[PDB]
């Protein structure tokens, strides 16, 4: 009620937000695997 | 470009002439001064003749 | 990349020269914005050529810009063109640059320090659309601060110390809560005229308002407003300009010179 | 319209603007040919 | 969890989230460059 | 004598103005406004309310962490003695890392705390910049304040981040202290050969001097025509009255040219902004492309020559 | 020429001295009696500056480089007397011309204020700049006992004077009046950018928006810092900050040498030596 | 508990809480990076 | 992409682009001049 | 910007044609620059 | 995905994106020129 | 602004971004061939 | 004697007296700057 | 030449000329005072 | 060439012309005095 | 857009061309004299 977004509007944005965040985290995970192969830090 | 004359329908061809003449003069001044700064292309202090 | 561009040129020298080109361009821009008011200039150069030569100097004028006034009060162009206006004065001498002597009574001439433009004939509006400069009789929720003397009932005296009237009411700005005008009941004909706060010197101990601008007898000719409970931008300038003329016209000694 | 210039005026201006610019470039080319003969830089 | 967007505006949150991520990315890249063992712009 | 419009003789009280309504989804303004009598004598009596959004809250948290780290290290530097903290407070400071660490992160007391304070303060300043951007946007106003604040931030970043990174050393950055950062200012000029001969230092001073010149001119001008309602500058800009005409005419008769009621604020805006823009540029040039500004001035024929009435024999030239 | 609304303001009278004799305009400028006096004070001072550049420090060091041109005050050995023209006497005459030109400029502004029926804030504010100049070349040299303490008239040479005077106290940043003056200068620049931004952002709003009101101005800075000083008071504040900076700068230089001869950091030993610590 | 959100604004609290946690997380990493014994970006 | 001129004013974009290219042209020329390897003005 | 698709197609046509001409002489300049002194 | 442009103005996104990318591209080129390993204007 | 223009702009934005990323990938492949950084 | 129809004789005397006094001061100071003609020694 | 006064008013001209001549006279005297070979007050 | 006075105001031209010549005249005399080769007051 | 008729534009151009040409003529003669006095290339 403080943002003027309905339950369905919040439901649909969350689906796209989670999917977009998942793809970003996927690229990040791949980038760190490559970074680890280049030069491990632990 | 088949029709380049259409440029003068969006830029006034009076303040463009003033800007071009001012710009070319300043650029011409700058390049002369750059060459004067150079030990090779300074024609006033090179001793030739 | 190095600090030296040629044997003599270096990066610092190029950077300062780059600034001068920008600064020259900036001054041209600022001068162009300066010339959105009062241009083209009024000159004998234009007068003698019959308007064939416009005096604008350099840089020339910019394209008009639009100010969309709130509450659909109209759109005003800054580099506008105003109708020619005739001054109420005659030159003291015919050579160019000579001043002018106001015609008739200088206080009522509307010339010099009493000159004023014709502003829009509508009141200045608050953010909600109510008139901004209103008397305290209609701005009921407005009140004088407890620690300050209430101007109502104070005596108004002129330049010479003669009583001009009493403060019947106080006009305040609703948007910013400050006093703008003192409504003075003139004790010569019982007609209420406005006194701008900038021409008012409060004397708290004696509850007296001192007006060095004009004499007590000059309050009868202060410009009046069409509506008693609101003042337009046009009338604000007329009232303030009339008092301003007093700073030069109220007394013979005010025209100078000291010696 | 935008500049108060008609299609015919822009055709007129462009022809002489090109002619003046071409002649200015021609003087420039001669100047640089003389400059190259005087003291080449490449 | 989908009701987090009934509390926070999606447009403002996304801008702030992207802004923080970009600054965080620059911060981590700068820390790695500042550390000689992980500076990849050294040719070695 | 005549009312000089320096202090408000009679103040009027109205119910406290909540503020122009913000668009939907904005946090309510916090704080119940009060009225200070003395604040009303020189200015507006109302204090508050303030808008503390998400960005302002984050700037506060980042900012406090920086200030807390600075103060803690100041207190640590006097071995926790709170009495000695007050005595030496102006002299206390948080030093940047030592030169031998380069751009690496040193131990806590050897510049590590300085980097954290530098980073947290930088984040709060950047967050405060976003806050100024959003407050203007929420009110439909333009972003002139954000641009001017960004100019000041650019100079701040040049002092403590950009130039030290360019130099490859945190030891070039500014200590967090009252007198220590003045010592840095003096040492900076001494180290790089008399910053007076930095042309962008000269420009920065011209605009800093010009800012005081313009505000003195503009402030006195508006007070001079405030009897015609000249302080109501928005109305004068939109509908030019006699206050704006007399103000413009005064300066035309005085110095031959004048601004408008609107463009004088463009002169004001640019003079203040160019103070820190040239300040930042002049800092970035120092040590990176110019080693000694006095010798740079000698090279470019800027430094005056004086008759040699006093000289010293160089002991290295033997 | 004159502004399109200016003709109705060009009125005779308001002169302090001269009456109708000098009451006229030259182009945009109003001259009056002090415009005539100020112009020829300035003309003589400028011509003597050029002549001082023409003779230079000496024949070999003479230069027309505008950065290097310098007219130096006398040696301190001359005290408060007049010096020979080529040994600082030219500086003394130029200083007198400068004082005449500045005061005439201020007095000409007074006459313009009287013509327009406006307040005298502008000449009053300019008097602070004149007072700061008078402290530099009159009050401090007289207190120090020699005209040679004035700064030289040169674009870069007067910076060398500021540098060396500053290091006569080993660390000039610790000058308490200097710190106060700098605080006002920096605050003034900050206040000027804020005021310029607020006026511009209101009269030039977002695309497709109307001009904002005084409520928007007050609301804007209340939303940021929790306080709005007001449209009128920001001009009082700007004037106060600018004049206070110059007043405390005049104090800071007049106490350096006349009223304090040690290093400036040593002045703070009163605080360090308090028995509280 | 749960009534803590009747006196604490969930919108203001989460931003303040998340901002503090982010600052705290940055601070601890900075301290560990400063420590030679725990700096993980060395040889 | 002809539709890009719906949102970008042709007059404003063109002059800004030409000014942008000029300063970039100056920047690259000057960077090359600062480099002793590519400085064509030296002997 | 008050520019309908009628007048946004021929401005783009000249803009692309001018850009190609500008990029055409840039490439020639860089080819000549590369021949004079290769940077890679 | 295409729904992003409902809230984000395409006109403001493009100019901010172009300004951001140019500054980022300018910064990276300057960083490489600073590093002797990747400075292509040194002649080596 | 409307819903239908969102897909219109997105299609051109995606293609323009794809073309920009394509050139970027080519430039980095050439940069890696010239002087690898890892 | 026609100079008084273009110059007000009452304003001129003030300017004339201001001019002559300033001139007399300058000459005295110039003589004081000259060691040969400095009478205060 | 009497028509020069139809161009230059005798009000602004006659006082400007006298001021310019006085400053010119002062300047030349100052120049001679600054020249050791023509300083008549040297003794 | 008499038609140049239908382009330029004769009064404004003479003031600009006379002012320039006076400044130019002073400039050349000063330049000569600054060079010892043409300073006529040195001896 | 300047208030100048067709005839004045041609008439001004004619005098402008002559005045510029004569000015260029004097400049050329001056540079020939300058070259003879002290050549710079
Ligand atoms: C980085 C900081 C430092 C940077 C470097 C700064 C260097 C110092 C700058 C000095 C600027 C001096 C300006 C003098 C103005 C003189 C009056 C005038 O005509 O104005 C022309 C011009 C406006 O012209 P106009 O009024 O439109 O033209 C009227 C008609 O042309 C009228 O037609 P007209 O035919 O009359 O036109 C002739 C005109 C021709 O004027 C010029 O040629 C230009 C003169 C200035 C160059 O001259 C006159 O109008 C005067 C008539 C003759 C009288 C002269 C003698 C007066 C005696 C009475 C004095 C009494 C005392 O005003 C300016 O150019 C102002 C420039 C401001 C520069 C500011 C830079 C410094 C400040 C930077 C920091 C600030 C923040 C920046 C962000
Ligand atoms: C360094 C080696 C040479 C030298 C190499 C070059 C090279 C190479 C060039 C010049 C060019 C110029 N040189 Mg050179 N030049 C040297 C030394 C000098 C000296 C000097 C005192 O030492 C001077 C004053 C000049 C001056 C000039 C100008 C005549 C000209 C730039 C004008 C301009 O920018 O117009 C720009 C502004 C305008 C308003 C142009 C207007 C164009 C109009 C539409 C065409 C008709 C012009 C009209 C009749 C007015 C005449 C103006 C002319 C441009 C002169 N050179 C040395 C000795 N010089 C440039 C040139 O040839 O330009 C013509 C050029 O390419
Ligand atoms: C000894 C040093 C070790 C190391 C030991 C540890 C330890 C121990 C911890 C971390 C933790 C973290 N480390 Mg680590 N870490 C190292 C090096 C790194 C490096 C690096 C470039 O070297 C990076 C970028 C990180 C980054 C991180 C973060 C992912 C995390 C702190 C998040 C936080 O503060 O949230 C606070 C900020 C917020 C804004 C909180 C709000 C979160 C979001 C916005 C809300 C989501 C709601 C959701 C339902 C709740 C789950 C969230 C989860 C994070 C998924 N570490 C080295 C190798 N690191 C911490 C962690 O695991 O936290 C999860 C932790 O305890
Ligand atoms: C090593 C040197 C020392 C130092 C030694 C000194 C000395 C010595 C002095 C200062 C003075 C000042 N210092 Mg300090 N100062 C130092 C470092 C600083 C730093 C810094 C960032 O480190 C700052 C911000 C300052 C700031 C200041 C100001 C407070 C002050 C200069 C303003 C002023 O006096 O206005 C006054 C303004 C004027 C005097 C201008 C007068 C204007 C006149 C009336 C008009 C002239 C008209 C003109 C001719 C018109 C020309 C016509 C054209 C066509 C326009 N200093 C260092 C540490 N400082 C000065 C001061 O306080 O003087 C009062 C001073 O003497
Ligand atoms: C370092 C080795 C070489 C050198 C290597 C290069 C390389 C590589 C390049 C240049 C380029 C340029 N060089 Mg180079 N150059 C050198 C030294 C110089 C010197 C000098 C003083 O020595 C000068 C003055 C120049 C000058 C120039 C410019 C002609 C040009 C930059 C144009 C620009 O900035 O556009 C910015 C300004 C605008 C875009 C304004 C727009 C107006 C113009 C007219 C756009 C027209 C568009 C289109 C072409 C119109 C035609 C359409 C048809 C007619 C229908 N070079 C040295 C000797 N130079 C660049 C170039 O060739 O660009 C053309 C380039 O790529
Ligand atoms: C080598 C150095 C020589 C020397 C060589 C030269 C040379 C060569 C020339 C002069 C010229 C002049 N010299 Mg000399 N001169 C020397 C030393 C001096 C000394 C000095 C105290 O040492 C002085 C005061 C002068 C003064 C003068 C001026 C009389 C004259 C420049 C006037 C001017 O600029 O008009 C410009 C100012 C104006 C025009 C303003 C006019 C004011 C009024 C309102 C307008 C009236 C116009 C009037 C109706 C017509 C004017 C012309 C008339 C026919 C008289 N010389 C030394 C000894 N001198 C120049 C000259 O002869 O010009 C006539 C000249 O060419
Ligand atoms: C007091 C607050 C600030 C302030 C205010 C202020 N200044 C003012 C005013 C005000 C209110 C005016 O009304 C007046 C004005 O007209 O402004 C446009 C002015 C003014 N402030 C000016 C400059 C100025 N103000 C400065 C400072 C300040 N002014 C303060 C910071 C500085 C600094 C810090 O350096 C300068 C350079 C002028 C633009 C103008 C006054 C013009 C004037 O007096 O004209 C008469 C003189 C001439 C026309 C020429 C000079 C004649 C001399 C004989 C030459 C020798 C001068 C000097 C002795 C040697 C050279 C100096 C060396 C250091 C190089
Ligand atoms: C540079 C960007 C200029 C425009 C701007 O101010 O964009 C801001 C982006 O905030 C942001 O970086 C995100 C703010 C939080 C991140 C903190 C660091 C920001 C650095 C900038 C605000 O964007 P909106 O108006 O909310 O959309
Ligand atoms: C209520 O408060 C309490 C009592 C709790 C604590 C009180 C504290 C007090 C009294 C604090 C007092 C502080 C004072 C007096 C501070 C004075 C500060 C001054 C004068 C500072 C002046 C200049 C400082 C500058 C310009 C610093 C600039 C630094 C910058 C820009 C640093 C940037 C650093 C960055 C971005 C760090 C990067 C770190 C890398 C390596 C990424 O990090 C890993
Ligand atoms: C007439 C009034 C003055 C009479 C005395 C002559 C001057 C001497 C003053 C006092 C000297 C003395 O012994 O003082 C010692 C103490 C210890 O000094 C101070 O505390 C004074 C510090 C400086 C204050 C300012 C002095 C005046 C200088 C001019 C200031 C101008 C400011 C405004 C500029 C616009
Ligand atoms: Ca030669
Ligand atoms: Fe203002
Ligand atoms: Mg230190």
């Amino acid at each position: 009620s403080m943002t003027g977004l309905t339950e369905q509007e919040a439901q649909e944005f969350h689906g796209i937000f989670v999917q977009s965040m998942t793809a970003f985290f996927g690229i990040v995970v791949i980038a760190h695997i490559l970074a680890w192969l280049w030069r491990p830090w632990l | 470009s088949p029709d380049l004359w259409k440029i003068w329908l969006l830029v006034d061809p009076r303040r463009i002439l003033i800007a071009v003449f001012a710009f070319l003069t300043v650029l011409g001044l700058a390049i002369h001064m750059i060459l004067l700064s150079t030990a090779e292309f300074n024609w006033l202090e090179d001793g030739v003749p | 990349m190095s600090a030296a561009i040629t044997e003599y040129m270096d990066v610092a020298q190029l950077t300062i020269w780059a600034f001068w080109f920008f600064f020259a361009g900036l001054i041209i821009y600022l001068r162009r914005e300066d010339k959105r008011e009062g241009y083209p200039l009024d000159s004998d150069r234009t007068e003698r050529s019959g308007g064939r030569v416009k005096v604008v100097g350099f840089p020339d004028l910019a394209e008009p810009k639009t100010f969309v006034l709130p509450h659909n009060a109209g759109t005003v162009m800054a580099p506008r063109v105003e109708a020619p206006t005739s001054i109420n004065a005659t030159p003291v001498a015919p050579f160019p640059g000579a001043p002018f002597e106001p015609n008739g009574d200088p206080m009522l001439s509307g010339f010099g320090p009493s000159a004023s433009p014709d502003r829009a004939k509508h009141c200045d509006l608050t953010f909600e659309g109510l008139p901004k400069i209103v008397p305290l009789r209609v701005a009921t929720d407005f009140s004088i601060a407890e620690r300050d003397p209430d101007p109502r009932g104070m005596t108004v005296v002129g330049l010479d110390g003669e009583v001009a009237g009493t403060v019947s009411d106080v006009w305040v700005d609703r948007s910013e809560p400050q006093i703008r005008y003192l409504e003075v009941k003139v004790a010569a004909g019982g007609k209420n005229v406005l006194l701008p706060i900038g021409f008012s010197r409060f004397d708290k101990k004696a509850r007296k308002v001192k007006v060095a601008a004009i004499k007590a007898a000059h309050f009868a000719n202060v410009p009046t407003l069409a509506k008693p409970d609101q003042i337009t931008l046009y009338e604000e300038d007329k009232v303030c300009a009339y008092y301003a003329g007093g700073k030069l016209y109220a007394t013979a000694e005010r025209a100078g010179p000291l010696l | 319209s935008m500049t108060g210039l008609t299609e015919e005026e822009a055709k007129e201006f462009h022809g002489i603007f090109t002619q003046s610019m071409t002649m200015f470039f021609g003087i420039v080319i001669i100047a640089h040919i003389l400059a190259w003969l005087w003291r080449p830089w490449l | 969890m989908h009701k987090i967007w009934q509390i926070f505006d999606p447009r403002r949150t996304l801008v702030a989230l992207f802004g923080f991520l970009f600054v965080l990315g620059l911060l981590i890249h700068f820390i790695l460059l500042s550390s000689p063992a992980f500076n990849w712009l050294s040719g070695s | 004598p005549e009312y000089q419009n320096i202090f408000t003789t009679v103040q009027v009280r109205a119910p406290a103005y909540p503020g122009v309504p913000l668009p939907k989804g904005s946090l309510p303004r916090i704080g119940k406004p009060i009225f200070s009598y003395w604040a009303g004598k020189i200015g507006d009596a109302q204090i508050g309310p303030i808008y503390l959004g998400f960005t302002g809250t984050l700037s506060i948290i980042f900012g406090f962490m920086a200030i807390f780290i600075i103060g803690f290290n100041m207190l640590a530097s006097v071995d926790w003695n709170i009495i000695q903290f007050v005595k030496h407070f102006f002299w206390l400071g948080l030093e940047p890392p030592a030169p031998q660490y380069g751009l690496t992160i040193p131990p806590l007391s050897e510049g590590g705390w300085w980097l954290m304070a530098g980073f947290f303060l930088t984040m709060s300043i950047l967050l405060w910049w976003v806050r100024t951007y959003k407050r203007a946007e929420a009110l439909g106003m333009s972003q002139h304040l954000s641009w001017a604040f960004a100019a000041a931030i650019f100079f701040y970043l040049s002092l403590g981040f950009i130039r030290p990174v360019m130099m490859g050393s945190w030891a070039e950055a500014v200590p967090f202290g009252i007198f220590p950062h003045l010592d840095w200012t003096a040492a900076f000029s001494i180290r790089y050969g008399n910053l007076y001969y930095n042309p962008f230092h000269m420009l920065s001073i011209a605009f800093l001097y010009g800012s005081a010149l313009l505000f003195a001119m503009h402030g006195a001008t508006i007070l001079a025509v405030s009897r015609f309602g000249g302080d109501r500058e928005i109305d004068q800009i939109t509908d030019r009255g006699t206050a704006a005409e007399r103000a413009a005419i005064f300066w035309r008769w005085t110095m031959g040219f004048n601004a408008s009621m609107e463009s004088i604020h463009r002169w004001a805006w640019w003079c203040a902004v160019l103070t820190v823009i040239t300040a930042g540029i002049g800092i970035l040039l120092t040590g990176t492309v110019v080693e000694n500004w006095y010798l740079w001035a000698i090279k470019h024929g800027v430094a005056p020559a004086y008759p040699e009435v006093v000289t010293a024999v160089d002991p290295y030239a033997t | 020429a004159m502004l399109s609304f200016e003709r109705k303001y060009r009125v005779r009278g308001g002169t302090l001295i001269g009456g109708d004799l000098f009451d006229f305009w030259v182009g945009p400028f109003y001259v009056g009696f002090f415009g005539v006096a100020g112009f020829f004070f300035a003309l003589l001072g400028v011509l003597l500056i050029v002549w001082g550049a023409t003779i230079g420090p000496n024949a070999e060091l003479q230069t027309y480089n505008i950065w290097q041109i310098s007219i130096a005050p006398p040696d301190l050995s001359y005290g408060l007397g007049m010096a020979p023209m080529t040994e600082g006497g030219l500086w003394q005459i130029i200083t007198i011309c400068a004082i005449g030109a500045f005061v005439s400029w201020a007095l000409r502004e007074v006459e313009i204020c009287r013509k327009l029926g406006i307040g005298f804030h502008i000449p009053f504010a300019f008097a602070f700049a004149i007072g700061a100049y008078l402290v530099l070349v009159v009050v401090r040299p007289i207190l120090m006992g020699a005209w040679g303490h004035g700064f030289p008239y040169g674009i870069l040479s007067h910076l060398d004077w500021v540098s060396n005077v500053g290091y006569q106290f080993l660390h000039f940043h610790y000058n308490p009046a200097h710190m106060l003056a700098i605080t006002f200068f920096f605050t003034n620049c900050l206040a000027l950018s804020m005021h310029g931004s607020l006026i511009l952002s209101v009269t030039n709003p977002q695309k497709g928006e109307e001009v904002k009101t005084s409520e928007h101005e007050n609301t804007f800075f209340r939303d940021i810092v929790g306080y709005s000083i007001g449209a009128l008071a920001i001009h009082r504040l700007g004037l106060f900050l600018a004049l206070s900076a110059v007043f405390w700068s005049a104090v800071c230089i007049v106490i350096s040498g006349p009223f304090w001869t040690r290093g400036w950091p040593e002045w703070w030993n009163w605080w360090l030596e308090l028995p509280l610590w």
